[PDB]
C-alpha cells in the first residue's frame, strides 16, 4: 500500500548486516526479505532449546543499543529465573536528539527487527511481544502492521509457529509525544495505558515490569542483531570487530558534516573516522569544535581519538555523532539541550521537575544577556542539582551536557558572563 | 455527544486489539484528534466508558501526551522541529517562509482552520534538517518554492 512520507536518510555499511537492505531507503517486503535467506534463523531458533539461545546471545558479547551498552544475553538470564508469564517488549521510542538509527531498520527492513522479537520472544519464554513506537513514526506504525501480517501469513507468527508449539502475537503500541515514555518502566506504564511515569527500579522490569510480571525491555537495534548471532553462530559474530565489543553498530551522523546519515561500522572506528573518513568531514572543511552524544555528552576537538564502543574511555551511548564546528555558539547549543529537557522532565521528583524548568529558563537570560548575578550562580547551582533524589536517567543526565560545556569551552561562557 | 459509527467502528477495533481494553487509550485517541482535527472535549466521557476507566484517567492522559490538543482544530498540524539540529541547519528560515506563505506562527492556526504550526523536539530526521511533518507526513525543508509546493498537495 502507500505509506507517509519519510525524508531519504543516507545510509552506508561496511559489514552489510543490519544495513543489507536498509542502506536502500525503501520498505523491503517479506518476499526480498525471504530471498535474502530471511527467517531461516527462526527455524533454526526453534530447533535449539531457549537456554542454548540465551547462552549464544550471552556469548556473542551483545549489549544494549538502546545507549545504556547492558548485557543482552546477561538481562535475558535474570528474567527467565523469574516465573512466568514473562513478556518482551522491543522499544521503539527512539527520541533522543541526533538519533534516527533504530528508524531505517523499522521503515526499511521491518522483517529483521520481527524475526528479532520472535527469537528473543521464545528465548525467554514470552508468548506476547510488544513494539511502542513513538507517535512521531506514524509510517513505521503502519509499515510494522502490514510487516507483522505478512509474517502471519507465512506462519512466522501465531500458534504453533513451524510445529514447534510455540505461540507468540505481537501488538504494535503508539506513544503520543512523551521522551520519557522511552524510558523502560515509562514505557511499561504508557502500555498499561497510563500517564509515561517512571517506576522507582529495582525492580528492574525483568524481575517486575508489565502487570508486575517478568518483562524483558530491549532497543530495536539490538533485537535486529538477534537473527545474525543465530544464523552465523556467536563465534562467527565476535569476529566482528573488537572480540570485547562485537557485532555491527548504527552510527546517526548529523550537524556539519558533508555526508550526514547513518553508518554500519566495527566499534573500534574511532570519533575521527566517523566523521571524516565516513561522513566525509566537516562542512566547508571548518574545525570541529565540538560532538553532541545525543543529549548525553559533549566532546571536544581534543575527544575525536576514541573507540565508538561501550569501554570507560569509549564514546558508548547511542553512537550519536551530532558535529558542531568552529563558528557554532557552544551556548546556543547548550541552550536547546536544556530546553529538551525542560519540555521532557515527568515531574514526579522535584530536584528534576525544577532544575529542568530553572536550567532551561535561565540559560535563556543568560544568552539573551539579561542575567542578573543571582542567575549566574542560580544557573550553576541548579545545573549540579537536578540529579539529586531522581527515579530516572533523565534527571540524572539532564545537567551532564551542559556541564561538560562549562568544563570544556570555558572562554565562551566566560564572554556570556562579561 | 455520540461518536459518529464509521468513528466508533476504529475505536471499537482499537479496544478489541490488545488484551486489555485499557491499552487503547492512546490509539483510541490518535484516532479521535484525526476525526475532528482535535481532541474535543465532551468526547473524553464516552472514551473513558468505552475503555472502562474512569474520566479522571482519561483527562489526565489527554494532558500528559504533546501529540494531543484539546484548544485548536486544525485540518493540516505542521510540525516544525525546533530541537538542537534542527536549529543548527536553519529551523529560522523554515519558520520565516510558513509565515511568508500561510501569515501564521508557531502556536497559531490559519483563518479558514486548515493549517497550525506545532513547535515540536527532535523528529530523529536529524540528517536531514531541518525536518517538519504535515500530519503524518515528514520532510527536509530546502527553500520557500519547495515548501510552497509541498503545502500546494493539502487542500
Ligand atoms: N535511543 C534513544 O532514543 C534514547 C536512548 N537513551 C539512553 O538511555 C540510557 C539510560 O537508560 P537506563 O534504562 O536508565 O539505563 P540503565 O543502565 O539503568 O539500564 C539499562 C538496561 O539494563 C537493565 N539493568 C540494569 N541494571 C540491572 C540489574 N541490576 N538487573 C537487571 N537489569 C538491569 C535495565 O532494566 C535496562 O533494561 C542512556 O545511556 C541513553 O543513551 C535515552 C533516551 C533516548
Ligand atoms: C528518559 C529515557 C528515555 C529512553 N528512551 C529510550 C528510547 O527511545 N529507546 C530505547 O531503546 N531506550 C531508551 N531508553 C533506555 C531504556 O530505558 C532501556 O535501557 C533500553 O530500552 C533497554 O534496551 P537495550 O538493553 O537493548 O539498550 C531511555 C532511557 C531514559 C532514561
Ligand atoms: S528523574 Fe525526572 S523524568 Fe525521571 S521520573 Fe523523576 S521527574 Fe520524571
Ligand atoms: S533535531 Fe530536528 S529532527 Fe532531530
Ligand atoms: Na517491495
Ligand atoms: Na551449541
Amino acid at each position: 500500500r502507500s505509506y507517509p512520507a519519510i525524508p531519504r536518510i543516507y545510509a552506508e555499511t561496511t559489514l552489510n548486516m543490519l544495513l543489507k537492505r536498509a542502506k536502500k531507503p525503501r520498505v523491503h517486503s517479506i518476499d526480498e526479505y525471504l530471498k535474502d535467506g530471511g527467517y531461516q534463523a527462526l527455524e533454526k531458533a526453534l530447533n535449539m532449546s531457549p537456554e542454548e539461545i540465551i547462552d549464544w546471545v550471552d556469548k556473542s558479547t551483545l549489549r544494549g543499543r538502546g545507549g545504556a551498552g547492558f548485557p543482552t544475553g546477561k538481562k535475558w538470564k535474570f528474567a527467565v529465573q523469574n516465573p512466568g508469564p514473562r513478556y518482551f517488549i522491543c522499544n521503539a521510542d527512539e527520541s533522543e536528539p541526533g538519533t534516527f538509527k533504530d528508524r531505517i531498520i523499522i521503515e526499511r527492513d521491518p522483517h529483521l527487527l520481527i524475526e528479532g522479537i520472535i527469537i528473543s520472544s521464545y528465548a525467554i519464554g514470552a508468548n506476547e511481544a510488544y513494539i511502542y513506537i513513538r507517535g512521531e513514526y506514524p509510517a513505521g506504525y503502519y509499515i510494522l502492521r502490514d510487516a507483522i501480517e505478512e509474517a502471519k501469513k507465512k506462519g512466522f507468527l501465531g500458534k504453533n509457529i513451524l510445529g514447534s508449539g510455540f505461540d507468540l502475537e505481537i501488538y504494535v503500541a503508539r506513544g503520543a509525544g512523551a521522551y520519557i515514555c522511552g524510558e523502560e518502566t515509562a514505557l511499561i506504564e504508557s502500555l498499561e495505558g497510563k500517564r509515561g511515569h517512571p517506576r522507582l527500579k529495582p525492580p528492574y522490569p525483568v524481575q517486575k515490569g508489565l502487570w508486575g510480571k517478568p518483562t524483558v525491555v530491549n532497543n530495536v537495534e539490538t533485537i535486529a542483531n538477534v537473527p545474525f548471532i543465530i544464523s552465523m553462530g556467536w563465534e562467527e559474530y565476535r569476529y566482528i570487530g573488537p572480540s570485547d565489543y562485537a557485532g555491527p553498530k548504527l552510527f546517526p551522523v548529523s550537524g556539519k558534516v558533508k555526508k550526514p546519515g547513518v553508518y554500519e561500522l566495527p566499534m573500534n572506528t574511532t570519533l575521527r573516522e566517523v566523521i571524516f573518513k565516513y561522513a566525509g568531514g566537516t562542512l566547508g572543511n571548518k574545525k570541529v569544535k565540538a560532538v553532541f552524544s545525543g543529549a548525553l555528552d559533549c566532546f571536544s576537538s581534543e575527544e575525536l581519538d576514541i573507540p565508538m564502543d561501550y569501554s570507560p574511555l569509549g564514546f558508548g551511548g547511542t553512537g550519536t555523532v551530532i558535529v558542531l564546528t568552529e563558528e557554532d555558539d557552544i551556548v546556543e547549543a547548550a541552550l536547546k539541550i536544556a530546553e529538551f529537557y525542560e519540555h521532557e522532565t515527568c515531574g514526579q521528583c522535584t530536584p528534576c521537575r525544577v532544575g529542568c524548568y530553572e536550567q532551561a529558563n535561565l540559560l535563556e537570560k543568560i544568552y539573551k544577556g539579561e542575567a542578573t548575578e543571582q542567575d549566574w550562580e542560580g544557573f550553576d547551582f541548579v545545573n549540579r542539582n537536578i540529579q539529586p533524589t531522581s527515579i530516572c536517567g533523565l534527571g540524572a543526565v539532564a545537567g551532564r551536557l551542559i556541564r561538560q560545556t562549562l568544563e570544556k569551552f570555558p572562554e565562551e561562557w566566560e564572554k556570556y558572563r562579561k | 455527544f455520540e461518536f459518529p459509527e464509521e468513528l466508533k467502528t476504529k475505536l471499537q477495533e482499537h479496544i478489541n486489539y490488545f488484551p486489555k481494553k485499557r491499552q487503547a487509550i492512546l490509539l483510541c485517541l490518535h484516532e479521535i484528534q484525526n476525526y475532528y482535527g482535535y481532541i474535543p472535549p465532551e468526547s473524553l466521557k464516552p472514551l473513558a466508558d468505552m475503555l472502562e476507566l474512569p474520566l479522571n484517567h482519561v483527562e489526565g492522559v489527554v494532558a500528559f501526551y504533546d501529540m494531543f490538543d484539546r484548544e485548536d482544530k486544525a485540518k493540516y498540524r505542521i510540525r516544525v522541529c525546533v530541537s538542537i539540529v534542527c536549529h543548527l541547519m536553519g529551523t529560522n528560515k523554515l519558520l520565516k517562509a510558513l509565515e511568508n506563505i500561510l501569515g501564521i506562527k508557531p502556536g497559531e492556526v490559519t483563518p479558514d482552520g486548515k493549517f497550525k504550526i506545532v513547535p515540536v523536539q527532535c523528529l530523529d530526521a536529524c540528517s536531514e534538517a531541518p525536518v517538519f511533518m504535515v500530519n503524518d507526513d515528514e520532510y527536509k525543508f530546502e527553500s520557500e518554492v519547495q515548501l510552497n509546493e509541498i503545502l500546494s498537495r493539502y487542500t
